[PDB]
């Protein structure tokens, strides 16, 4: 829709993004405490999704999203590995359909990114 | 001076509080907000069956089974079916029949409401 | 509902949280006296629920809520262990039906988190 | 500067007194407030019955038996049944018949009034 | 009733309790003279109820209240031990019906909390 | 800064004098306030028999027997019956008949008036 | 008769009930004090009619009317238990002729709605 | 601005009270209005046969059996026969022969009135 | 007829509905409280009619009308399932005459719309 | 400024209410309005034969079969016969003889009434 487009255009974002950029270089803006809390939690998700570089081919969004989903359960204060293996076998089955990928090689990329044994995902596959 | 992802997140916040884009981001939509109403309807529909299912069988009401049955309703709509099979092994035995009651025995009411929410 | 949602959004909580955060970083806001009374009472509840991490499987909200409930009776100025064991046997019976959990293993987690002897809960179970 | 749970409780309070979300949190729902009315009704139903039970048997009226009889009225609705049995061993002997009178012999009045309170 | 509820809400109790707390931390509020008279008189009643911790079981509000009524008669400027023993023998009778309590063990807790001899209460029991 | 029980009483008073909540705590009820009317009645009804009972027997009027006869009327309603027995041994011998006159021989007038006040 | 129908039409009650609705939304009309005396007195009759949900079958208006007439005698300032039981046993006889309803099951629903002992209704039934 | 079914119901009401279409909706018809007269006629004739039925057989008069006897008259006119067959089991035994009296034993008087009313 | 057509035409409903729409856009009209009581009560009937989408063929106005009459009895303050089952089996007989519809497939769509078990409608069919 | 079809629909409506072209659009014709009379006459004659048909064969009256039979009358007048052949299979079996009765067996009365309307 264009009506939702025009209401954010009149708010003047291009000028306002340039002011806050200039204020940061003149040391008037410090790092907000929301951002320092953000990079501590997110840093484990960013390096774990870069470990799926060797998966080739098609739209790999489903393989990427389920590895990000399964890692979130293991990082809970009370980790649920039963639900963590649930999203993982969705990533193994979605990786298996791509041209050039084997069921054994998708078990290499998924279990390497999560950092668990290969047989832990092979148990729930059936 | 610097450009890393922490300062990119910070300067992204600083322009929102400057140009007031968070409040005009909600008050310019007026169409996506109806999805909150349909969401608050299905959660009431799942919950009243969840307490009714516990009273016919004499089992105590297990909290969080209203949340599990709503996740399985959304994954059934997308087609992630081996995601379903592992969660059905995770819940207790007497509550497995409730989860397929949400997916299939309330197909006509509950899945139709999810079909109108994403639409 | 939307009309209850819109009435909190027009109060402008996103900017008001951002300005309140900046005031703390510029040393203009001290720790409230309600917060000091909060963390002294709640610190015993937070670590007692992190000890239920080895319980695996299903929605564990009923196991978690009853251990928080049963510990509150022991922390009253006149503690009642009779009503404390009443919610505790609800935590054991709800734990038994999860897949992978035994009756003896649920007695380890419940009596371990409460910090009491295992034979106390077995008396009231029947 | 800092991020611990003590100041997160503090800074969460500080936005509330700033934007005045507490008073607009009560006045904007204003449909859930009839749950106060049905709650003040049921407690009067239990209390007048508890003194009538104390004069038919000649026993002195035991305060705090209202809260026990209302706790078991809510647990019976949810289904927490072995939570009930340990409390029933805790009260004295002559008041056990009053507790099963609240749960069962006022099923039609008191439990029905709970079913409208959660609706 | 909601109408008696709504009228106390519009007085702004949450905000004004926050401001008076902040004034205390900035040394603008001293201890009121009503509070200094209160804690001196009440300190004998606060530690007498905490000595009833070993009475177990049921709603013990009647055993707790009758001890506080019995202690109040002894602390008048002209103490009446006869009316103090009146509510005290009600506290022994109310304690006696609880599961796990004997007539001798309730006589220990009541006479220990009031700080009198046991044979004083046994006279008026009959 | 500090959190003890003395300042909690102090800071509890400070929100009352700020919001003016003592006066609106009384003028918003207006239904519990008729209990003062019924309480002012039975104080008169107990007192007028107390001077009448003292004049038929020729004994001097004993002040403070009004509150004794009113305490036993309330404890009879609740069921605290052995608190009655120790108090009846405490009064003089010629006034024991007056206390059972208030409780039993004014059952219909005085104790029903209590039964409307608590209701 | 359409004559009496017409003379209520020309009074314009559709427009009048719309306008008095708008006055209530604009806070120009408060709750009449006749209404406060109504719902305080009627609410015991409304929630007792809802206790007959398990009476099944035919026109149940006679069962509803006589269980409402039975409460009216118990709610007087001088209640008449005998005249209340006269209207009560009429509801039982109206209930037992319905299909699927037993005489014993109708004694449950009437005494459950009135909140009395069942044997009081069975004594007058003969 | 917005167009949902809640606001569509409101703007249809504002367009009625603005131009006064309810009172000119009734007063312009004046031929359909005579259906109210015939409806009041059949209503009286059904009610008198109910109390006639109740006194010859000594059974108490059952209120709301007029509405059952009127609906089964109208469905017989439409032709919904298995709708009739379930209701005849739902009513009690002694009143069943009255319900077929309205359909069949006054086929002449009552059905001709409905056949005139819808005409 | 034309004379009944004219007297509503001369009222100017085209112009008056135009101003009522513009007044809503200028926020001089709020939503009616009759509308709030309407859409709360109607919405159960709205989506159950949409659940008959797979009934194919003929004029389906009788199947839609008789399943709405069945919901009206179950939604009463005192629900009557027997009078509800009377209108339900009328819709099943109306559905089965349509081309392509089986008697078993009509029991699926009707019980799926009402949300009941299929045996409750099969019992009354006979 | 702008000219699109959403705006072209609006700017046509603004000039209708400005010069009052709707009410003079109806009142200046005064000859086309007699078509509303003739359509109301055919509409009743189809409904009366539908209940006459449903009562002779004992079948329940099917609502909307008068609306179906009217469209088949008008397409028979135009000549869209293969559209008739599909709807004749879509309606149920016992009502097909009614649908050819409106087209053929009242070729005299009903087709003439349509033919005088379109003229």
């Amino acid at each position: 829709s264009v009506e939702v487009y025009r209401q954010k255009i009149e708010k003047g974002g291009y000028s306002a993004a340039y002011e806050a950029t200039r204020r940061y270089e003149r040391e008037e803006i410090e790092v907000l405490s929301w951002s320092s809390r953000w990079e501590s939690a997110w840093s484990k998700f960013g390096e774990a999704v870069k470990a799926l570089g060797k998966i080739e081919g098609a739209p790999r969004a489903l393989v990427i999203a389920k590895v990000q989903e399964a890692l979130a359960y293991m990082s809970k204060p009370l980790p649920n590995m039963k639900l963590a293996m649930a999203a993982a076998v969705q990533a193994v089955r979605a990786c298996e359909q791509l041209p050039g990928m084997n069921r054994e090689r998708c078990l290499d990329a998924v279990a390497g990114a999560l950092g668990v044994a290969k047989d832990w995902i092979r148990r729930e596959m059936t | 001076i610097a450009e890393t992802l922490t300062e990119k997140h910070t300067l992204g916040i600083e322009k929102v509080v400057a140009t007031d884009s968070w409040r005009v981001g909600i008050t310019s939509r007026e169409k996506k907000l109806e999805r909150i109403n349909i969401s608050a309807e299905i959660s009431r529909r799942i919950q009243d069956e969840a307490i009714a299912y516990a009273r016919n069988k004499g089992i105590p009401y297990l909290p969080g089974i209203n949340g599990i049955a709503w996740k399985l309703l959304r994954l059934k709509w997308l087609g992630y079916t081996d995601q379903i099979n592992v969660v059905m092994r995770t819940v207790p035995a007497e509550w497995r029949d409730f989860l397929t009651q949400i997916m299939e025995n309330t197909q006509m009411e509950s899945m139709y409401s999810e079909l109108r929410k994403v639409r």
